């Protein structure tokens, strides 16, 4: 994160049921509001 | 029975000729099988029938 902007950098990795995704801030930060939204891909499946 | 050994880079092949005629291609008329080599972290490298 820099100047209120950010850059993403990472590889891919599969996520499975039960797994827990975590995020932490290494250093203290102050602001009014920050919004972070990721993206995933899931296979469409019908159910009952 | 030309044969590969030790997964070397060179692939097994057969080229046969007489004094006059040129060498014939054998793999050109074979049920060759490739693989779907991928850099993806989730491997889907199938053995697609070439």
């Amino acid at each position: 994160i820099t100047d209120g902007a950010a850059v993403f950098a990472s590889s891919e990795f599969n996520l499975d049921p039960g797994q827990l995704v975590r995020i932490v801030s290494t250093s203290e930060g102050t602001f009014e509001y920050v919004g972070l939204t990721l993206v995933g891909h899931r296979q469409v499946v019908y159910v009952d | 029975r030309s044969l590969k050994e030790g997964i070397g880079i060179t692939v097994s092949d057969l080229f046969v000729a007489t004094g006059n005629g040129g060498y014939q291609s054998i793999s050109q008329w074979e049920a060759t099988t490739f693989l779907y080599e991928t850099d993806a972290e989730g491997t889907s490298i199938d053995g697609g029938r070439q």
